[PDB]
RNA sequence: GCCAGGAGGUUGGCUUAGAAGCAGCCAUCCUUUAAAGAGUGCGUAAUAGCUCACUGGUCGAGUGGCGCCGCGCCGAAAAUGA
């Protein structure tokens, strides 16, 4: 219920941009659909009765002829802007046939420049023969394919020939689990040839590997050959190791390279804590079948603490693999929202007095601390300063009793969270030479900064973030939108590539996963970037629910 | 020469009526608009509407 | 929207074809199945029946669907709000 | 075929990015806001840059005549008053040192712009601004 | 916010009237909803 | 109720990723005048923009606000049937 021509030949360059131009004529409007009157061998082709079986070419009743002119007119006049016959053909007035015609627009067609729709029907068999002789008449094979772009064992370039006799240069793509044989992939040669009885060799991750069998799957079966046209595709039966994309070669080839980077970056990440854990190795392996044939994902285990982190683009993305679950693997998880990445500090500089000076009688190892401390800004760094009022406590009393301070921050006082952007700043301090000791200084440290923290005013940031929105306007109206209403402030304002592009600090632990929402506005047009700046507090009293323990 | 360069509708847009040439245009001045009058009528061609 | 026999036959959204009969004080018109008049005598009748009409069908809502007499659509953000 | 599409705007000498209005307004138009950076700073060489309204006119096929004004008043009085930029809370604090002296001389050299067209009224629009920038008008 | 004892304007839009009982509170955007209950 | 401007320094200062009368805080000048407010609400990411105060007309006889004394109105939902 909308049958079109207009809206769509508009619904082109109103999208993107683009000069279109068509080859053909639908025949009425929604369930008043016949055949089409193309405007190309300009005829009316049709089939009456919804099938094709009694098909026809029926009169043009008059109606839609005339029209078709200026419809089909246009055809020349495109050809007198990439020809070298039709600028002066056009000038003339004769009937260009479909000698040059078919020439030009097979040009245009590969050339990246035309867009003749051809449409028809479904169900109603329209477009049937229609498209499947237009895709033969315009649609191209490797002959126009240019050189694929691929990489020399030493670091320079070549060209991709199809070249059916010499370099055996080679790809495959597709890891797929097959049952009647097993991981077989899909494969696109692109030089030499291939035989259903060689090997050939991994040139990623090196095996001459045996190719068993080559074959296509074909239709309602499948049609085995002994052999592999360079140029032309196939399936191949074999190869244990292989990656979803590695460089390949053959035996005759001389372990040359291949390109075709491509960058599939993860976007939406939630974490994954299951029942007892007894089935985490279990779909590790799994992430062997599954993070290599399709690596779209990562599996970057938490960068802190107990609980591995599982990334990815898209977010259904994340559902369909989370389906893949409890079926063939069959396992009971809880994908929970990712903790919290965490260090303390706090705001206040305290003369603090820390101790550690116990012995009993026959052993000594001393540890007196008189401390001062002082921290810093937000996201700045970590550093300190000497305080020696004489050299009081010198050589081996100085690295190991900072790593006390250390000891004492991996695990900070409220809740055993760490502290960082401080300046330290001691100033005095006591022991004695045979009753005092190494570790007795680091546990100094350690008990002078816990009580230096704990009664020293409490106070945990969250992992701030940076980011790049790549978008149109209307949504950057409802984005901002949005953005402010994740609890930061943005700064970032550039009128990039195509559109706008919004700079903004965000908050992780309220920025989470934005594409899921970058695509309920914005359709699905650019996404946005993870950059890690620091952390700020969570104001003030957010953090009370959080101090629960 | 003057229809793939300054006519924007391409060679056989602006100049459709190439059936029988009906076209004429082109603007031009005295002191900074002189790069409409000899080098678009003094490059080999031929608008003799006004300089 | 017809002026098939003598009176009202429309789709608005629903399966199920409008029908709607004339009463005496009025007489039908439909030009193109996408604007209605019908002309008629009784300010009572008119703006009863023909608010009525805009039973048939409630407007706009988040964007512009429905029957107007010649009112206007305000939007309410749809691809978000509800959140 | 643009029928005038004469278009002004807001840019100083060396500023070029023809996002819009420059685009959909000058941008069918094929105007060189790239030879305005680079040309207006001729014209204008008194310290290389300075906001002003240029205005670029298409001629019912692609004729291109640009024009231009002139600067902000919060610079005339900025840049010779010793308020370096700002002053925060502009009645309270009396920093600069525009007295009744320099601003006959400031208001001066601006006389195609303000809104009395003459120069013995909006003077003291002159001499009121002068304090809502932040700046000590003494007398004199 | 439907019924309440008390009830008032916010912009110009807003306005009071008495029809089949009570007093009722009107506005453009119907969200100013009220009633004396 | 209508046509019409509803301006300019000014995007006031300042902060601010930007803050344009309009998020906000500090905040009073005058000008083309019949008339425009360092601007009333709305609006934008912030501009742009609807705006109203101002003012002239069109036009024809009243009009809008405050303080007061009475009566009614709501605020008002229970367990047998009134």
């Amino acid at each position: 219920t909308g049958a079109d021509l207009w809206l769509v030949i508009r619904t082109m360059q109103e999208r993107l941009g683009a000069r279109p131009v068509v080859m053909q004529l639908p025949i009425g409007r929604e369930d008043t659909f016949s055949g089409i009157i193309d405007v190309l061998r300009m005829k009316a082709y049709t089939y009456g009765n919804d099938l094709g079986t009694d098909i026809r070419e029926i009169p043009i009743p008059e109606e839609y002829l005339d029209q078709a002119r200026e419809y089909h007119e246009k055809l020349v006049e495109v050809a007198a802007d990439f020809d070298e016959n039709i600028m002066l053909k056009y000038l003339e007035g004769e009937e260009p046939t479909e000698e040059e015609l078919v020439a030009a627009i097979r040009k245009g067609t590969i050339d990246l420049k035309i867009t003749p729709v051809f449409l028809g029907s479904a169900l109603k068999n329209k477009g049937v023969q229609l498209l499947l002789d237009a895709v033969v008449d315009y649609l191209p094979s490797p002959l126009d394919i240019p050189p694929i772009k691929g990489t020399t064992p030493e670091g320079e370039v070549v060209e991709i020939h199809p070249d059916p006799n010499g370099p055996l240069a080679a790809l495959a793509f597709k890891i797929m689990a097959d049952p009647y044989v097993g991981r077989l992939t899909f494969i696109r040669v692109y030089s030499g040839t291939l035989t259903s009885g060689s090997y050939v060799y991994n040139t990623t991750k090196g095996r001459k590997e045996r190719v068993a069998r080559l074959l296509r799957m074909h239709a309602n079966h499948r049609e085995e050959v002994e052999e592999l046209k360079a140029g032309d595709l196939g399936a191949v039966v074999g190869l244990k190791e292989t990656i979803t994309g590695d460089t390949l070669v053959g035996e005759d080839a001389p372990r040359v390279i291949l390109e075709s980077i491509e960058v599939p970056e993860p976007v939406i990440d939630v974490a994954i804590e299951p029942k007892t854990k007894a089935d985490q190795e279990k779909l590790s392996q799994a992430l062997a079948r599954l993070a290599e044939e399709d690596p779209t994902f990562r599996v970057s285990t938490h960068p802190e603490t107990g609980q591995t982190i599982i990334s990815g683009m898209g977010e259904l993305h994340l559902e369909i693999i989370v389906d893949r679950l409890k079926r063939e693997f069959k396992v009971d998880a809880n994908v929970g929202k990712p903790q919290v990445a965490y260090r303390e500090t706090i705001t206040k500089p305290v003369d603090v007095e820390g101790k550690f000076i116990r012995q009993t009688g026959g052993r000594g190892q001393y540890g007196h601390v008189k401390i001062k401390v002082e921290p810093l800004p937000r996201g700045s760094g970590f550093e300190f300063v000497n305080a020696i009022v004489g050299g009081v406590i010198p050589k081996e009393y100085i690295p190991a009793v900072q790593k006390g301070i250390e000891e004492a921050m991996q695990s900070g006082p409220l809740i055993g969270f760490p502290v960082v952007d401080i300046k330290v700043t001691l100033y005095d301090g006591s022991y004695h030479e045979v009753d005092s000791s190494e570790m007795a200084f680091k546990i100094a440290g350690s008990m002078a900064i816990k009580e230096a923290v704990q009664k020293g005013d409490p106070v945990i940031l969250e992992p701030i973030m940076r980011v790049e929105v790549t978008t149109p306007e209307e949504y950057m109206g409802d984005v901002i939108g949005d953005l402010n209403a994740r609890r930061g402030q943005i700064l970032g304002m550039e009128p990039r590539g195509n559109a706008q592009v919004i700079r903004a600090f965000v908050p992780l632990a309220e920025m989470f996963g934005y594409a899921t929402d970058l695509r309920s506005k914005t359709q699905g047009r650019g996404s946005f970037v993870m950059f890690f700046d620091h952390y700020q507090e969570v104001p003030k009293q957010v953090q009370e629910k959080l101090i629960k323990g | 020469l003057e229809v793939i360069k300054e006519l924007r509708a391409i060679t056989g847009l602006g100049l459709k009526e190439a059936k029988d040439l009906a076209e004429k245009g082109g603007p031009v001045k005295e002191g900074v608009s002189k790069q409409e009058a000899e080098e678009i009528k003094k490059k080999l061609e031929a608008v003799g509407a006004v300089v | 929207a017809r002026l098939v026999g003598r009176a009202l036959e429309l789709t608005v959204g629903f399966s199920h074809p409008v029908v709607v009969e004339p009463p005496e004080g009025i007489t039908f018109e439909v030009p193109e199945p996408t604007r209605v008049r019908v002309s008629g005598i009784d300010k009572q009748k008119v703006g009863q029946v023909a608010a009525n009409i805009r039973a048939i069908r409630k407007p706009s809502a988040y964007h512009e669907k429905g029957i107007y007499y010649a009112g206007e659509p305000v939007r309410l953000k749809p691809g978000k709000a509800g959140a | 075929k643009k029928v005038v599409a004469v278009v002004k705007l807001q840019l100083p000498a060396g500023k070029a990015t023809p996002a819009p209005p420059v685009g959909p307004a000058l941008g069918q138009h094929g105007a060189n806001i790239m030879e305005f950076v680079k040309a207006f700073n001729a014209a204008t060489a008194n310290m290389g840059d300075a906001i002003v309204p240029v205005e670029i006119t298409i001629y019912a096929d692609r004729s291109f005549t640009f024009v231009t004004k002139t600067p902000p008043a919060s610079y005339l009085i900025r840049k010779a008053a010793g308020l370096e930029k700002g002053a925060h809370k502009p009645g309270r604090e009396k920093v600069g040192r525009i007295t009744w002296e320099q601003v006959l001389e400031i208001a001066k050299q601006k006389m195609p712009d303000l809104n009395t067209t003459d120069l013995e009224a909006a003077a003291r629009m002159i001499a009121g601004s002068a304090r809502s920038m932040g700046v000590e008008v003494v007398g004199a | 916010m439907k019924v309440r004892a008390s009830v008032k304007r916010i912009c110009d839009k807003c306005k009071v009237i008495r029809r089949h009982g009570r007093v009722y509170v009107i506005c453009e955007n119907p969200k100013h909803k009220q009633r004396q209950g």
